[PDB]
């Protein structure tokens, strides 16, 4: 049988609102589940931030011409989506607010460390490195006065790694999440280096994890519970993404 | 060393390290008897105290011939051991430690032991069964769940407080808006 | 022995976390116990008299290579342990003084330090400073429920009179019920002057 | 903190139905919105704008979920049901659920989180007896809920794989699952050298 589909594939050849969203989306999940402070997404959040403006003073505009069909459903609909939108833009804010109050020495340590592979202006907003550097101080005058005041020189320190017990709380990097297998974000799965096939055809990504020993197939479709540390580099690559 | 996952500000974990261990101190020393209660006196080698996990911890490791050693407690006695590897399900840890799950994990930490973390991983995977039934078991409480509850730590009390919100709100998003 | 003291201050840190958590308000978070606290400073301040009456008898002479070796290093280790019982009971009322700055007044005075009434003053005061800025077109302070529903019925459920709001005026004549957008409406039920959803 | 303690791992329900109501549906529309040859218009920043103002009534077309029941609220749509939402595709789906233990069978990730909108809300929208919808929505739940106990007896230091869990069967779980692996893997990782 001649196999055409080339042939015709190439006689059929002849960034958007509705993308940036499920960017959004796919951000806030990750966000939610995952135990790290991921980066922010700089230049989608200055794309949303100005639709947000431009969507609630056109819903406005719209409402000037009721005062002169006339039916009002889109109106409903343009003012239901900003709720819908605006909601997961707040939920995901607040949601990495708490994370950088959990991780303010950690922060505040990569941010100390002059030859960190990290610079913290990479990883926050604007509004948060306004958030993390007010707040470590209202709550270091808040401990510093009231408790710390009154301890031995040695002992004042609000984030001794040296002591008993290490004061800077990290992330939990060996959490385990669930996470589902995408794929390449790219349906083109001939340009990956890490996938592979299998036995019973299907292609998967090989991990290991060092603790154990072990190498695992991470099958494309199909949904695993993880080590955050062994997927990081495939979550950072749009590999797969975070239930 | 001190590992990543237990907090400095984690109340359980302060709590945990406040428990004491029998330790026999190896050494004589001046200024120390407020340790036996009385500060007149020096401690004495062969002294058999009781110091708290965050004394003994730190005294077990530094003097070679360190400060104490840690004798070992009744709550990972062989008798404990027996009565895990019987009847997960049944034993009352309640009583045995309120907090023996984080005492175990900092005990395997400070002696590598192979052979209590498959104890302690065993007990642990064996009651998360049974957790999971009190856990998705929802009324329309029981005595059967209640003496249960009765037997259970304060490691896997917030396990079972979180897993049945969990399922409770589940239900309650399921079966009204 | 010197963390006796510390073990009870971090038995009504974990009361109040359990009694934060089961009562499914916001409760009023409970007294700051400035009389254990003075009691763990008072000590921590007797181990460092301890410090200074060793730190000089080793120049005297007293067989300091093991006798200050283990007496300085005890002596340190119990004032750590004053310092982790006193900072995990104060983040702990820190971390519900956040919750009610961002869920009540982000829209009992009586039971705090005046530390904690001064932060509780300057953390709503950065908040208000994060929502007045870029990102004001979202409501930080808003609802984290999804706006699953748009229109809402809503009864009336304390007298307030006319009201204004930045949408709209309200007559919250006592047992009225409103069919209103959920949008409006929303910063009246978290104050309790509306019922229903 | 910032986020309530109740959300600071996890998913409530109200936003496991928030991510389900953005994907695509089927509809009927009841209004002919789209303007002839021979007005508002929608202007959505999220969603594909295009469907919506070229509705016409009763041609089937599809809209956004949250789109659908905001229509399906007044009397202007009507919801087409996906077609694993027959007698016949669940009847397969428990057929093969009872045939391969070791399995969950390829239902959506949505497939709980739709059913529970649909029949509050579209209950007049099948073509088969939503009493019988109902009873197989609850035989395949069941079913499933004991194939989960079953996988819960190898929670692990390593991993679990659970390929065609739901979204909500996930998000019910998840705090007992990862809870559970997480003191496990610091069991382990204590005794290591």
């Amino acid at each position: 049988d001649i196999n055409i589909d080339d042939i015709l594939a190439e006689l059929d050849k002849e960034v958007s609102p509705q993308q940036d969203f499920s960017d959004l989306m796919k951000s806030w999940k990750n966000e939610r589940c995952s135990p790290e402070l991921l980066p922010y997404p700089h230049q989608l959040m200055k794309r949303l931030l100005n639709r947000i403006s431009m969507q609630s003073q056109l819903i406005e505009n719209i409402s000037m011409g009721f005062l002169d069909n006339e039916s009002k459903l889109p109106l409903l609909c343009m003012e239901t989506e900003l709720e819908r939108l605006k909601f997961v833009i707040r939920s995901y804010i607040r949601c990495r607010l708490s994370k950088i109050d959990k991780f303010s020495l950690y922060l505040r340590q990569l941010n100390e460390d002059e030859n960190s592979l990290i610079s913290l202006t990479d990883l926050l907003s604007k509004d948060e490195i306004k958030y993390h550097d007010t707040h470590s101080l209202i709550w270091l005058k808040l401990v510093n006065d009231s408790i710390l005041k009154y301890m031995p020189e040695e002992l004042q320190a609000i984030n001794d790694t040296e002591g008993s017990v290490n004061m800077i709380d990290e992330p939990d990097w060996n959490k385990f999440v669930f996470i589902h297998v995408n794929g390449p974000p790219d349906g083109k799965w001939n340009e990956d280096p890490l996938l592979q096939e299998n036995e019973f055809g299907k292609p998967c990504y090989t991990v290991t994890i060092p603790d154990l020993k072990e190498e695992v197939e991470l099958t494309i479709g199909s949904i695993y519970v993880m080590r955050y540390e062994v997927i990081r580099d495939l979550l950072r690559d749009d590999k797969v993404a975070l239930i | 060393s001190h590992m990543a996952s237990m907090g400095y500000y984690d109340i359980d974990d302060v709590l945990a390290d406040g428990t004491e261990f029998p330790c026999k101190f190896q050494y004589d020393i001046p200024g120390l008897g407020y340790l036996e209660n009385n500060p007149g006196r020096p401690i004495t080698k062969n002294t058999k105290l009781s110091l708290p996990l965050w004394l003994a911890r730190i005294l077990a490791i530094v003097g070679p011939v360190p400060f104490v050693e840690l004798l070992p407690p009744d709550m990972f006695s062989t008798k404990v051991m027996n009565a895990i590897k019987t009847d997960p399900v049944a034993l009352d840890l309640h009583s045995i430690n309120s907090h023996f799950f984080s005492l175990a994990i900092k005990w395997i930490m400070l002696f590598s032991e192979k052979e209590l973390a498959n104890v302690v991983s065993e007990l642990l995977l064996q009651r998360a069964q049974e957790l999971n039934h009190h856990a998705s078991s929802l009324s329309i409480t029981n005595i059967a769940t209640s003496t249960f509850l009765l037997k259970l730590e304060e490691m896997e009390k917030e396990i079972y407080k979180k897993s049945h919100e969990s399922y409770k709100d589940t239900k309650r998003w399921m079966f009204k808006k | 022995m010197y963390g006796d003291l510390g073990n009870k201050l971090v038995l009504e840190a974990k009361r109040t976390k359990q009694l934060y958590a089961r009562s499914n308000q916001d409760v009023n978070l409970p007294m700051y116990h400035e009389d254990i606290i003075r009691n763990i400073l008072k000590e921590v301040s007797n181990l460092r008299k301890n410090t200074e009456y060793l730190k000089e008898q080793q120049q005297l002479g007293m067989l300091d290579d093991k006798v200050a070796k283990c007496q300085y290093f005890v002596t340190l280790l119990c004032m750590e342990r004053n310092k982790r019982c006193l900072l995990a009971y104060q983040r702990l009322r820190t971390d519900i003084l956040d919750s009610m700055a961002w869920n009540n007044n982000g829209l009992d005075t009586n039971n705090l330090s005046h530390q904690e009434q001064e932060y509780l003053k300057e953390y709503c005061d950065l908040i208000t400073d994060l929502k007045s800025g870029d990102l004001v077109d979202i409501d930080l302070s808003g609802s984290l429920v999804p706006p699953s529903d748009v229109f809402i019925d809503v009864r009336v459920l304390k007298d307030a009179g006319e009201i204004q709001t930045e949408y709209g005026v309200f007559n919250l004549i006592k047992d009225s019920q409103f069919f209103v957008r959920q949008s409006d409406v929303e910063r009246l039920i978290q104050q309790g002057y509306l019922q229903k959803i | 903190m910032s986020l309530p303690a109740h959300l600071q791992q996890t998913f409530s329900p109200e936003e496991i139905q928030f991510i389900v109501e953005n994907e695509p549906i089927k509809i009927f529309p009841r209004i002919t919105t789209r303007q002839k040859i021979r007005h508002t218009r929608w202007q959505l920043i999220t969603t594909d704008d295009k469907a919506l103002n070229n509705m016409v009534a009763m041609r089937s077309t599809e809209v956004v979920l949250w789109i659908a029941l905001l229509l399906k609220q007044q009397s202007k749509c009507s919801i087409v049901a996906p077609q694993w939402l027959t007698t016949k595709e669940l009847d397969r789906k428990i057929q093969y659920e009872k045939t391969h233990p070791d399995r969950f069978s390829e239902l959506p990730w949505n497939w709980l989180v739709l059913a529970r909108i649909l029949f509050n809300k579209a209950k007049d929208d099948f073509h088969d007896p939503i009493h019988e919808l109902r009873g197989k929505i609850q035989d395949l739940r069941e079913i499933r809920q004991i194939k989960v106990l079953k996988g819960l007896k190898y929670l692990n230091e390593s991993h679990l794989q659970l390929d065609n869990l739901s979204l909500l069967e996930i998000n019910e779980l998840r705090p007992f699952i990862t809870e559970i692996m997480d003191k496990l893997r610091e069991i382990h990782t204590a005794s290591l050298t």
